[PDB]
């Protein structure tokens, strides 16, 4: 809720200056209501822990928690040269693991917005729509509720995994919608162009180290809704993680996003309204694609290429609605047993784990990693008669 | 080692240099960046003392008003405080008499004492307010590198006094 | 695996001491004054603006803090691989509850002086770095007594009882090497902290023939000063005997032959030959109802060598384990992708009665609930 305490703040270490007052070391904090005041003096505290524990371990604070009120809340860290984000959060609204999860998620998607995220804060004309994005920020983790509450429950998982909900495709239309995004692609070059249909990524030519960026970038501001007009013609230059401009087309037209990057060194909205208009006669198409062993739900995942497949939600319609939410808050810890052996990996560049549940109907939630093949991710809920 | 782990408690105004006295004092831990965002800085120099080696937990605390209902979290099990002015900064002059009164309020009466380090004072007005409030003032100087562990030795034998007093 | 523990007066702010294992090893390294300085500082920062400041975990290591009570606070570092924050919280809770068994609730809140209080606690280091360093048990982590089953002979209880009849007392307990061998109801009934503190302390003392120690129970008696009598009548086997050469040569000289039997009981837990499946390479089961604990490393050693390496695994997977339990089961595979590498976790709740598991890679992952179900179905009869 908005009364329980959630903070996101931008302080500056080494502080080298003769007056101490909050606009010192605060760089922009949010929000600045009294759902935050608390961990606006606690700042001190965080301050002297990432100085102390960089100073006696060799690595940055990766999170901490504090009782307030009798709740624990979870508090991550970054630390930049100067500079040290840090965010903060209730841990029965939001565990640990998705708070690092949504604190790396948003450093990207800042990166995206302006250069590096010291331009982000530093700057004050950006202050008011940093406070809306931030604003979206919170009230997507502590209010996800605003074809129903299923993406919501989903949520709780899916936003850890990287990827989109990839849709399978027959040969035809995605030989089809290739054609087409190639023919789009043809002032500015087209790097690659990703094209979303009804919240499902349908087709990618994007490379995945920008895919992410755009797929993380959308989300965030609720682009990706179930079962959603107009034209969103969105036009802005973005950094992805890569000098030259490198502008970024978003065009929204009847459940069909069309997300183009462009270098640098209407005149580029016209040719891709009329390639949404021709590709008009797949909707039907991709509609019926849509719609229509004791496996049970399934986020198999890929890492490579970086996308996961789930199961439509007209899969999920035919003790169901506690199943799934069950299966994603678990496979939340899964994730995060996993993560310890992903970070393991990224160093070096554990096997498994499963799970019962008779919340009732045996579960057998299982997460599965591959690393000696191309690196992967599973995870199934299914019943016990088979294994 | 048994050390006798006298608590410090330094106060001041935090504009007078005594961050710089106390360095020069002692090396290696300083973990002086933290008087800004909590209010105290943590030190340490262990000193022999008849016979003793005696360990001195500095305590500098924040003489900012920002952080002074946390500083007296701080005072309280102080075995022994000191109050740094400077000659030549006017508000510690003043500021000194209600350190004293705070520090004594807080945890109790402690045998300590003040130090002026590094005019638009004069010396016979220090005197008069060390002579008031039953202390001795200590001429120090950034370069001449004495009369500080003087200062740390007379005060750490009061408290091994007063600990040889009560424990028979 | 490097390790500090600091004891820090809450009120005041002077640390009590600086006990630390790093590497496992009972390493003498101090502390700087720095960082606890630092941390007592942002424990009393918190404490002040009404925000109690749990603990901050970074990549290599982790720094928890706790007070208890008011005046008393302990906070961690810890750099050890596989480090969880609910391991660290029973470790501040065991150190507190062996603080308050050694120097009771006085000296401990409401200081007189903390000088004193630290010369007093001079003799107590020795069970802190037994806990801090490498241990043979889990009763820390886990709250439960390391209870090891007697080879199914009522005899033993029947001697203890007479024993504690003779000597006027109702707590009464054979222990070797730290493991609850039997108990009077009484000792059974005793405080959660305490009840795993003994044995361990007595683990921990010295091997003397003859110890006198005075102790406060955390629960019942926090201030009545307990006396403990450990008597060692055979090696790594001791009798505890606590008050508010004839001692036991009327009742444990017909015995020496069940006493032999346990002289190797104790590292090998549960009877000697239990059936158990062969794949199993280390086990551990609580009785939650009971608050009862038994922790095996050496079922099978000939493969999975280094048992200290199994017994970090299982502490790690109880862990996890309790941070997902807390009719339900959970496993988990770790080591490489190449089958036959690794090893295999599996725990089972049912009846109150959680179950661990460690098992060799061969082992059937479709089978390893159904296994679970078997060991706890031969195991329940045995308490």
């Amino acid at each position: 809720g908005l009364n329980t305490p959630h903070i996101i703040m931008y302080l500056t270490l080494q502080l080298d200056s003769e007056t101490s007052k909050e606009e010192q070391e605060i760089l922009y904090h949010y929000p600045m209501s009294e759902a935050s005041q608390k961990l606006k003096s606690v700042r001190g505290i965080f301050l002297t822990l990432c100085d102390m524990l960089e100073n006696v371990t060799g690595t940055q604070v990766t999170s901490s928690s504090l009782l307030l009120n009798g709740k624990q809340i979870h508090v991550a860290y970054w630390k930049e040269s100067d500079k040290l984000l840090l965010i903060g959060l209730p841990a029965e609204e939001v565990p640990l693991p998705r708070l690092r999860n949504m604190i790396e998620n948003v450093i990207q998607t800042l990166k995206f917005m302006y250069g590096s995220l010291d331009s982000a804060f530093c700057q004050i004309e950006n202050v008011p729509r940093l406070d809306h994005f931030f604003n979206l920020f919170f009230q997507r983790a502590l209010q996800p509720a605003k074809a129903q509450q299923y993406d919501a429950s989903s949520a709780v998982l899916l936003d850890n995994l990287p990827g989109v909900r990839w849709l399978t495709l027959p040969l035809e239309i995605k030989m089809e919608l290739d054609m087409a995004l190639s023919d789009l692609e043809a002032l500015y070059t087209i790097l690659g162009s990703s094209l979303f249909y009804k919240g499902y990524l349908i087709c990618s030519h994007l490379p995945k180290d920008d895919l992410i960026d755009i797929a993380v970038y959308c989300r965030h501001y609720c682009l990706l809704p179930l079962a959603a007009i107009g034209q969103l013609i969105i036009w802005r230059e973005v950094f992805p993680q890569h000098e030259g401009r490198y502008f970024l087309l978003v065009v929204g037209l009847k459940h069909y996003m069309l997300c183009v990057l462009l270098e640098a060194g209407c005149v580029y909205v016209d040719q891709v309204k009329t390639t949404l208009h021709q590709l008009d006669g797949v909707d039907s198409r991709i509609d019926e694609r849509l719609a229509s062993n004791t496996l049970f739900h399934y986020v198999a995942l890929e890492t490579v290429q970086g996308i996961f497949i789930t199961p439509t939600l007209e899969e999920v319609a035919q003790i169901h609605p506690q199943l799934i939410k069950n299966f994603h808050q678990c496979c939340l810890s899964i994730r995060a047993v996993f993560q310890q052996t992903l970070v393991e990996e990224k160093k070096k560049g554990v096997k498994e784990h499963g799970v019962l549940f008779e919340c009732s109907m045996a579960y057998w939630v299982v997460g599965r990693l591959f690393l000696h093949p191309k690196p992967q991710e599973l995870y199934v809920c299914f019943h016990d008669s088979v294994t | 080692d048994m050390e006798v782990a006298i608590k410090m408690v330094v106060v001041g105004n935090g504009a007078v240099g005594k961050s710089s006295m106390i360095q020069r004092y002692c090396k290696g831990i300083f973990t002086k960046d933290y008087k800004k965002t909590i209010g105290v800085d943590f030190l340490e120099r262990q000193i022999q003392v008849n016979d003793e080696d005696v360990r001195l937990m500095l305590w500098d605390t924040a003489g900012q008003e920002e952080f002074d209902a946390i500083t007296k979290a701080y005072y309280r099990g102080a075995q022994a405080c000191v109050l740094v002015f400077s000659t030549t900064d006017r508000e510690s002059f003043e500021a000194v008499s209600s350190w004293r009164e705070k520090v004594v309020a807080e945890v109790g009466d402690i045998p300590t004492v003040l130090v002026q380090i590094k005019s638009c004072i004069k010396n016979e007005e220090a005197e008069a307010l060390a002579k008031r409030l039953k202390l001795r003032f200590y001429r120090t100087s950034v370069k001449e590198d004495l009369n500080v562990n003087e200062v740390f030795k007379y005060l750490a034998e009061k408290y091994l006094q007063k600990l040889k007093q009560q424990i028979a | 695996g490097t390790v500090h523990l600091l004891c820090l007066a809450a009120s005041s702010g002077v640390p009590l001491f600086c006990r630390s294992s790093r590497g496992g090893a009972p390493a003498r390294q101090q502390l700087p004054f720095s960082v606890i300085g630092s941390l007592n500082g942002v424990h009393m920062f918190g404490q002040n603006l009404e925000v109690q400041l749990s603990s901050a975990r970074t990549e290599n290591t982790t720094v928890v803090w706790k007070s208890f009570h008011d005046s008393i606070t302990l906070i961690v570092l810890s750099s050890e691989v596989g480090i969880s924050e609910l391991r660290l919280e029973r470790l501040l809770q065991m150190v507190f509850g062996a603080m308050v068994l050694l120097v009771g609730l006085e000296e401990l809140t409401n200081i007189r002086n903390v000088e004193r209080l630290k010369k007093d606690l001079r003799a107590s280091y020795c069970l802190i770095d037994s806990f801090l360093g490498d241990s043979e048990l889990i009763g820390d982590l886990t709250q439960c007594v390391d209870c090891v089953i007697p080879p199914e002979g009522s005899l033993l209880q029947e001697a203890l009882s007479g024993f504690a009849e003779a000597a006027g007392t109702t707590f009464v307990s054979l222990v070797v090497s730290g493991r609850v061998v039997a108990a009077t109801e009484g000792w059974w009934r005793l405080g959660t902290p305490e009840a795993v503190l003994l044995p361990w302390l007595v683990g921990s003392l010295p091997p003397q023939t003859a110890r006198d120690y005075p102790v406060y129970l955390p629960h019942g008696s926090p201030t009545v000063p307990h006396r403990l009598l450990t008597l060692t009548l055979l090696p790594s086997l001791e009798l505890c005997l606590l008050c508010g050469p004839q001692l036991l040569e009327r009742w444990w000289q017909p015995l020496l032959d069940p006493l032999r039997a346990c002289l190797p009981l104790g590292p090998r837990a549960l009877p000697s030959g239990f059936p158990l499946h062969t794949d199993i390479l280390g086990l551990l089961l609580l009785h939650l109802e009971l608050k009862r604990c038994l922790f095996t490393v050496e079922p099978l050693g000939d493969k999975e060598p280094s048992p200290e390496q199994r017994r970090r695994l299982l502490r790690n997977f109880y862990t996890l384990v309790t941070s997902t339990h807390f009719p339900r089961a959970c496993y988990l595979v770790l080591g490489t992708e190449e089958p036959g590498t690794g090893v295999r976790l599996v725990a089972l709740q049912l009846g109150l009665r959680r179950l661990l598991l460690l098992l060799s890679p061969q082992s059937p992952t479709h089978g390893l609930r159904s296994l679970a179900t078997h060991t706890l179905h031969a195991l329940t009869p045995l308490l």
